[PDB]
């Protein structure tokens, strides 16, 4: 988020969004102008939507739903297996990644 | 997809969708971790302008470069391919050696000196590829052109000498 | 009997050595890394001992404009 | 430095177990508090809203300077009381500046001084002061959550520590006992106030806070509703602090369980940093413009606090019978008015929160002398009051009873007055220092719609004002139900005093009665100076009516 | 006042200099000319005032 | 028996003691030296690796865009920036492989 | 399966397995002095339910302190090569600050139950 | 040659009297840029302490043990001896803030660095320490002073983040490096 500081040594994930926001605030924000801070609603929206995920898991949850439907109307001929999709990229085994892109 | 570390992972999720017609292709590597680090010094050694031009790219582009240095990065893997291959026409007995000493001893170089040293000889005579470490201590020797190593499991021959370009038998 | 360290501060750094080992070598122990930090560092420099420069722990970005490179293009694949 | 004076203290501390070095700890204390005022005063030349300091974690403001300066010399005043013994032999005989500085006096002082009481053998007493002291300084200056939190404990556990520090003391035990369990809980609120704030905004710093604040006032998937509600979290465990009502019950019983001299700094310190640190988090997380968000704010828990602080501090104190039981719910009286204050924020409300908190601070201080010195000026008096023999820890909390002041202008007439005047500024009677607090309040909130809170804090003042009278009608209408002490002053038991010169040769032996014992210089002295403050605030007003009025225009420029 | 000053601009050079992504950081360029400004008008204007006191020696 | 004297193992411990720092000063100026030869091969390898995650990033970003508009007619803007966003959730099929 | 979380699986099994056997394959004869708290021969009053004065309770209070500051040196070990001179100067304050408080704890005899 | 860029750092503006010269001078500096005063006055408070504890006893005596009152004035001692210099110290750094008339200050700050630009040298000397770690030492360290009363703090970290455009050192330099080529060619 915010510190700047992750967990693994480097930076957080939420750092570009928060330091967007300041920059934001900052260079568009005055006394003279106290309706210039409008402008960094898009930008605190951002910042909260890496935090929390509420938009973007509302996106896949209604593509997930949309995706899924279409799955079992769609015709079905021949599941690959679990051993195919392995097999995919392999040294010699031209004959499973072939079988996995339909070609 | 996210860079956290994943703690309950059950699941691969794949994409067979290729990207567009649009972006050019770039035949991808196909060397292993063995292998690449045993080849990491000849890639900086040729390549280095393009590995930091395209992290420049990537630098001017902030939150984008993904996108937006899509050639530069074709151009790495080229370059890259292109090292892999010369050390394959040439010095592919001691190129095998390293990497396949640097497998069994957890990838340290330092457990792979000799290997190295004798893979280092073959490659600066036939590609002029030099190893090169920047800021080590002039006060004492290059560690990778150091005759004993402390932390290598089993010691170094009397009679494998490092590799120094330059200076005869 | 003990002697006191203002009235005579040799005369308690005897006894509290001999008396009080544990606790006075403590203070001396610790009082060395002070003493350590403030000599060692002039006399490595004075002999020639330099700091090795820091490992990097980040890609080292070069510094300037870009490089204007030809080389590797999508032409050269095949 | 405050932090230098504690370690040093400490390191000295730590090497003794002599008890007679109590009063010369409480003596170095109060000049190590002095160096903290002359680095403040030397930081006071700069203008700005804050300057963030040390990474971000801590800042500084002219406010926060001034507020600092004010805590240190609180701190010396209070510190007198364990640095100075409290009863002193004077004779004209040994009375010029010749003397005091070249001429040393004789006697038996054991008893005379208390020499071995019990607030003149505790050790650690004016190190575990400091320790409140940086706790309470801090907590001005910090400038994120977690050091906020930090320095809330290390004021809390000193206060806990002051509290029980009379160990042998079974009632010191219980209110420390009390207030630690109960302060507990209210961290608890704190924490989980700094938490749920951190968790919803992902930043710890409270300037970061302010932004995403000041952002979200506008006028759909992110409401920032958190913030006014994490916000009323945090300031509730801020209100037991303070002890505002609803969240007072405490305060009465551990103010009057823990010794006199200790509930001086217990009951003053606290409050003004805390209402410090909550007066600019007030003033920037207000929405300009209104919208959803202000019909949630979190100081509207300020506006109960103060409405029931009102009521309930003045309606509980008519049937106290015990004095600091009493100054307790007095006290909770005066935070309505500084919390409503507060909740207002406004310029005219700023002035008048900065000048009612100093002005009760120091008067409430002129209080707690007063009663401190009125008990130790009856050990020349004696008593046959059946109620008198029953109350406990008579040493540590000397007068327990209004009605042991009964009669005391018969017997100390101008210290009498003293303690009618500060109670007389406690009612808000002009043209008293009070008064003028009172009025600034009354005012501000006048200006500002506030009206029905105004009604009510003047109906609720004259509902206080009755058992402030019957403190006085104590004090002045009834006859002293002490006399002196017949042994003491029998013209044929006395004490022989040596007059000595510079060097140990004998001038004159005088002979002497308990009529030569009086109250030590530095308690008479500092009583008398808050007294003409308080009497002449109406000639004296202008600078420090000034000071907040600079103050306030830097918090609102810009 | 409705407009927030940071009383720690310095926060705008805080984050982990290590394990750095290529393109993470965003650029500040605007941010730090916004203070050079500040600090350049702030001197400028206190160049004026002290010109003002020797002009009326 | 002076196999017990303080002072003769107060000597051989001092030596001993003074020894082993000289060892170890060696040893961890050595070992700060091969960790500085461990980062630069990593570094050359960094800008080859990141290519390819980009290009499989992009590659993916791509497809679930496509699939968006197929599925749900257009796309949803969980951003306002146009800055890449690694995704915290993926669409998945309702049933893994049958094996 | 992971090695930890099996190696936790025999340990447990280990411990039921030879708890199993003395439960099922020893005589149980249990009577009333048998059952009977040791006192070496002779009944007793039984006060180990009672408030017992424990004489070392003031090194049990500043044990959790010191506990919790030793831990607060750990990740100073583990990140010695970044925090240099400068992180170093600040854990030498933090050690410093801490060192006067056992040095209260010496000087003041609170370890020293006589 | 002129580093093309002069202020790097976003720095805090504060509202002050005087030219700020450093927002975080090195301790040395602030010793060698100390008016003699400022040993009057930082000598005359240390004094102070002890003075205010000896006076106490001679009015109000403490009743103290044969050695009690020796201890107390090494406290006493010790505690105004720490607090004279720090108000020693805050008298020098306060005209490096722009906080106290600064006048020589200034014109010794202004020779001093355009004799280090002239020189070649760095501004604010080389650190030991990383780049990283310098910012977060001048994070720490600057107007550290204004909190001496409660917490101290010194600057012992050659960095180069003090909240000054640098660019007016450079333009003198050049200057009187232009001046000293034209003098020197009437030779
Ligand atoms: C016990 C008391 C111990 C006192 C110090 C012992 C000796 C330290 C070494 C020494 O000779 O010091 C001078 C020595 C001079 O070196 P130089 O090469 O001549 O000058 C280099 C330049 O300064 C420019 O330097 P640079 O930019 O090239 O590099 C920056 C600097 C990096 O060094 C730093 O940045 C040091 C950080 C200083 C912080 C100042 C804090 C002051 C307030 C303290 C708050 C207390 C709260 C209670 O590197 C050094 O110079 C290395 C210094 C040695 C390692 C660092 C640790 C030493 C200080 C330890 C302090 C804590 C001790 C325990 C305290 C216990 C308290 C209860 O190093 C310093 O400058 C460090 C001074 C540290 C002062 C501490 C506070 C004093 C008041
Ligand atoms: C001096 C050494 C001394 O007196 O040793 C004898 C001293 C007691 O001897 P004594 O003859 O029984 O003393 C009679 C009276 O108590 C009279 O003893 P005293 O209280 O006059 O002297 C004890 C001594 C203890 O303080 C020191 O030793 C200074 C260090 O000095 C003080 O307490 C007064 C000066 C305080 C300076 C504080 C500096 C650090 C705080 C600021 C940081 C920034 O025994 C000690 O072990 C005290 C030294 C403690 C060293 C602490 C080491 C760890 C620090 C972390
Ligand atoms: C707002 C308004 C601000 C104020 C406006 C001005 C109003 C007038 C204030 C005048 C205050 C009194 C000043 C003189 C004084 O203390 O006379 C007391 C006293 C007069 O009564 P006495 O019965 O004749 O005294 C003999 C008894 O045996 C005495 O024996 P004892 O055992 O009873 O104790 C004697 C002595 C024992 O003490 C000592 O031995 C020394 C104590 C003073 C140290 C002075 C340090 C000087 C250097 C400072 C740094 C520069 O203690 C004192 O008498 C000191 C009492 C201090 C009370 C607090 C005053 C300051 C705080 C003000 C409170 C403000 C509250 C409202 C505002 C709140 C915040 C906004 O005279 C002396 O003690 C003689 C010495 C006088 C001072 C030294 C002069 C020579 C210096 C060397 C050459
Ligand atoms: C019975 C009523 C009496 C009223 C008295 C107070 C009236 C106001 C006093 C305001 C006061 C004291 C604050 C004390 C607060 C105590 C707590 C509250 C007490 C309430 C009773 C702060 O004055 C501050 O007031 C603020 C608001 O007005 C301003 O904002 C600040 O800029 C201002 O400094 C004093 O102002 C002045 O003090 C002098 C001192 O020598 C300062 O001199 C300088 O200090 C160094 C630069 O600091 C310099 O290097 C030094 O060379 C020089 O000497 C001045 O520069 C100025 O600071
Ligand atoms: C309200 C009272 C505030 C304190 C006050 O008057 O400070 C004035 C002054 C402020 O300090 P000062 O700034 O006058 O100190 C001298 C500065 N020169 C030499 C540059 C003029 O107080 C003192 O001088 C004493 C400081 C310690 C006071 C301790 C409590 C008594
Ligand atoms: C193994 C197969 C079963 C063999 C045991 C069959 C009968 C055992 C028996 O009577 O034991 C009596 C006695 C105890 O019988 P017990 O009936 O007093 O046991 C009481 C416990 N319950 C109530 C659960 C039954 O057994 C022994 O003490 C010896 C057991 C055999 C030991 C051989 C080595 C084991 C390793
Ligand atoms: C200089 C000498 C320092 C050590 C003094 C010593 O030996 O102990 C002194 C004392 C114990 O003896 P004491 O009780 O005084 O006996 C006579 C009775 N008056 O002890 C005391 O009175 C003080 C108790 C603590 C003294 C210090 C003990 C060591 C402190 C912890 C470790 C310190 C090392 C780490 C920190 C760095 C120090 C520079
Ligand atoms: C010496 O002359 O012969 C060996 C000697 C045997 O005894 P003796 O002959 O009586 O020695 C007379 C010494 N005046 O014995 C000796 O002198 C040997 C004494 C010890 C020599 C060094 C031992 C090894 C180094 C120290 C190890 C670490 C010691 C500290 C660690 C353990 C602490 C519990
Ligand atoms: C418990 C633990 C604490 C107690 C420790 C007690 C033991 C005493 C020894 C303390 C530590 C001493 C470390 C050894 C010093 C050392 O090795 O110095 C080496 C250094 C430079 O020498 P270097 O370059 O390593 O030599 C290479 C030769 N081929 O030399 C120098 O730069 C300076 C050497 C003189 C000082």
């Amino acid at each position: 988020m915010a510190s700047g500081y992750g967990l693994n040594g480097g930076p957080s994930r939420c750092f570009p969004f928060w330091q967007e926001l300041l920059a934001c605030y900052v260079t568009n924000s005055s006394e003279d102008n106290p309706d210039g801070k409008n402008k960094c609603i898009p930008v605190m929206e951002d910042y909260y939507e890496c935090l929390h995920h509420r938009k973007e898991a509302a996106r896949v949850r209604a593509l997930q739903a949309a995706y899924r439907e279409a799955e079992a109307k769609k015709l079905q001929e021949n599941p690959p297996t679990a051993g195919q999709i392995r097999n995919l990229g392999l040294l010699n085994k031209e004959e499973d990644t072939k079988k996995v892109h339909c070609a | 997809m996210a860079t956290r570390k994943p703690a309950f992972n059950q699941h691969v999720l794949l994409d067979t969708t290729p990207l567009p017609d649009s972006i050019p292709k770039v035949k991808e590597i196909g060397a292993s971790s063995a292998p690449l680090l045993s080849a990491s010094f000849f890639i900086g050694a040729r390549c280095k302008d393009y590995n930091d031009d395209y992290m420049q790219c990537k630098n001017e582009n902030p939150g984008r470069g993904e996108f937006e240095c899509l050639k530069e990065g074709r151009r790495v893997t080229r370059c890259a391919r292109s090292v892999l291959k010369d050390i394959n026409t040439h010095c592919l007995e001691q190129f095998r050696a390293h990497w396949q000493c640097l497998d069994n001893n957890n990838q340290q170089l330092w457990q792979c000196r000799p290997a190295e040293w004798k893979l280092n000889k073959c490659v600066y005579e036939n590609l002029k590829l030099e190893k090169v470490i920047p800021d080590q201590p002039k006060n004492s020797t290059p560690v990778h052109l150091r005759q004993r190593q402390i932390f290598a499991h089993h010691a170094i021959p009397p009679w494998e000498r490092p590799f120094i370009p330059g200076q005869p038998e | 009997t003990t002697p006191r360290f203002w009235s005579t501060p040799l005369k308690y750094c005897r006894w509290a050595a001999r008396e009080r080992p544990a606790l006075f070598f403590s203070v001396v122990i610790g009082a060395l890394g002070p003493v350590t930090l403030a000599t060692v560092p002039p006399l490595r420099r004075l002999i020639g001992d330099v700091d090795a420069a820091p490992i990097p722990l980040t890609y080292p970005i070069p510094p300037g404009p870009r490089k204007q490179l030809k080389g590797y293009d999508d032409d050269t694949e095949d | 430095m405050i932090m230098i004076s504690i370690l040093s203290l400490l390191l000295s501390t730590s090497v003794t177990l002599r008890r007679d070095m109590s009063i010369l700890f409480n003596r170095i204390s109060i000049i190590a508090l002095a160096y903290c005022i002359l680095h403040d005063t030397m930081s006071l030349s700069f203008i700005s809203k804050g300057i963030g300091l040390h990474g971000g974690l801590l800042h500084i403001t002219n406010l926060t300077q001034i507020f600092h300066i004010f805590i240190f010399i609180i701190s010396i005043l209070i510190l007198q009381l364990t640095s100075f013994y409290p009863r002193k032999v004077w004779i004209p005989e040994y009375s010029s500046l010749k003397d005091i500085f070249f001429n040393k006096i004789l006697y038996y002082r054991t008893k005379i001084i208390n020499k071995m009481g019990e607030h003149m053998k505790i050790i650690e007493y004016p190190l575990i002061l400091l320790f409140v002291i940086s706790g309470a300084v801090f907590l001005i200056s910090t400038n994120d959550l977690v050091s906020i939190f930090l320095s809330i404990e290390l004021q809390s556990y000193g206060l806990y520590l002051l509290s029980t520090i009379y160990r042998n003391s079974e009632l010191s035990t219980t209110g420390g006992l009390i207030y630690f369990l109960l302060g507990g809980l209210s961290s608890c609120f704190i924490l989980l106030g700094t938490s749920l704030l951190y968790v919803n905004s992902g930043t710890t710093s409270l300037d970061g806070l302010y932004i995403l604040n000041s952002i979200s006032d506008v006028n759909s998937w992110y409401k920032p509703y958190y913030l006014n509600f994490s916000l009323l979290i945090f300031s509730i465990g801020f209100l037991f602090k303070v002890s505002a009502a609803p969240f007072h019950f405490w305060s009465p019983d551990v103010y009057d369980a823990i010794p006199t001299i200790v509930t001086t700094f217990v009951a003053i310190i606290a409050k003004i940093s805390i209402f410090i640190f909550l007066l600019e988090l007030v003033y920037y997380t207000n929405s300009n413009a209104n919208s959803y968000l202000s019909e949630f704010s979190w100081t509207y828990a300020l506006l109960i606090s103060s409405l029931l602080s009102l009521i309930i501090g003045t309606v509980v104190g008519l049937t106290q019978f015990r004095i600091k039981r009493l100054l307790a719910y007095s006290t909770i009286s005066h935070v309505g008015f500084i919390l409503l204050a507060l909740s207002v924020s406004s310029i005219e409300s700023t002035q008048a929160f900065i000048f009612y908190l100093i002005q009760y601070s120091i008067s409430n201080l002129n209080a707690f002398f007063i009663l401190i010195t009125i008990g130790f000026s009856l050990y020349g008096y004696v008593t046959n009051n059946k109620e008198y023999k029953s109350l406990l820890d008579k040493n540590n909390s000397p007068i327990q009873l209004i009605s042991q002041l009964k009669g005391y202008f018969y017997i100390n007439p101008l210290l009498s007055l003293s303690l009618a005047i500060t109670i007389f500024s406690f009612v808000g009677v002009p043209p008293l220092v009070g008064f003028f607090a009172k009025q600034m309040v009354l005012s501000a909130a006048l200006d500002n719609g506030y009206i029905f809170l105004s009604l009510i804090a003047i109906i609720t003042s004259v509902i206080g004002a009755v058992y402030y009278l019957n403190v006085i009608k104590e004090i002045f209408f009834y006859s002293p139900e002490h006399e002196v002490n017949p042994v003491l002053n029998e013209s044929d038991s006395n004490f022989s005093l040596r007059i000595l010169n510079e060097k140990n040769v004998l001038i004159r032996s005088v002979l002497l009665k308990g009529r030569n014992i009086f109250i030590s210089s530095p308690f008479s002295i500092t009583i008398s100076i808050i007294t003409n403050v308080i009497l002449l605030f109406i000639f004296m007003n202008k600078e420090w009516l000034s000071m907040g009025t600079i103050l306030v225009q830097i918090l609102f420029s810009a | 006042s409705r407009h927030i000053e940071l009383k720690y601009p310095e926060v705008f050079s805080h984050g982990s200099p290590f394990n750095v992504p290529a393109g993470f950081y965003p650029n500040l360029d605007h941010v730090i000319e916004h203070y050079r400004k500040q600090h350049l008008e702030e001197e400028e204007r206190k160049a004026k005032k002290l010109a003002a006191a020797a002009a009326a020696a | 028996r002076g196999l017990f004297r303080p002072r003769p193992l107060l000597a051989g411990a001092a030596v001993l003691m003074l020894y082993g720092w000289y060892k170890l000063v060696k040893g961890i100026r050595e070992q700060n030296e091969l960790a500085r030869e461990k980062m630069w091969a990593r570094i050359h390898l960094i800008p080859l690796l990141q290519a390819e995650e980009d290009r499989d990033h992009v590659r993916r970003y791509l497809a679930d865009q496509a699939r968006e508009k197929g599925l749900l007619g257009e796309n949803i803007k969980v951003y306002n920036s146009d800055r890449y966003v690694r995704p915290t959730f993926a669409v998945t099929p309702s049933k893994p492989a049958q094996e | 399966m992971s090695a930890m979380s099996i190696y936790i699986i025999f340990v447990s099994i280990i411990a039921i397995l030879f708890l199993a056997i003395d439960l099922i394959f020893a005589p149980h004869n249990p009577y009333k002095e048998k059952l009977s708290a040791f006192e070496c021969g002779f009944h007793s009053f039984s006060q180990s339910r009672s408030p017992f004065n424990i004489s070392f309770f003031i090194y049990g209070l500043v044990f959790l302190l010191l506990d919790l500051e030793i831990l607060l040196l750990y990740p100073f070990a583990v990140s010695e090569y970044v925090n240099s001179a400068y992180g170093l100067a600040a854990a030498l304050i933090f050690i410093g600050i801490i060192t006067i408080g056992f040095v209260y704890e010496l000087g003041h005899d609170a370890l020293k139950v006589h | 040659n002129t580093p093309t860029q002069t202020y790097q750092f976003p720095s805090k503006t504060v509202k002050t009297d005087y030219p700020l010269i450093d927002n975080d001078p090195h301790f040395t500096r602030v010793i060698r840029y100390a008016r003699p005063s400022d040993y009057a006055h930082g000598l005359a408070a240390a004094a102070a302490g002890p003075a205010a504890l000896w006076l106490m006893e001679r009015i109000s005596p403490s009743q103290v043990g044969r050695g009690g009152f020796a201890k107390a004035m090494r406290l006493a001692g010790f505690i105004g001896l720490a607090g004279g210099f720090l108000y020693f110290y805050q008298r020098s750094i306060l005209r490096f803030y722009g906080m106290s008339e600064n006048a020589r200050e200034v014109e010794m700050d202004m020779r001093e660095m355009t004799d280090r630009v002239k020189a070649g040298l760095p501004l604010y000397g080389e650190s030991r320490l990383s780049p990283a770690m310098q910012g977060v030492a001048a994070r720490q360290s600057r107007y550290s002073a204004l909190f001496f009363g409660v917490m101290p703090w010194f600057n012992f970290v050659n960095h180069n983040q003090h909240g000054v455009d640098t660019a007016k050192y450079y333009q003198q330099a050049e200057r009187e490096l232009e001046a000293e080529r034209l003098a020197r060619e009437q030779a």
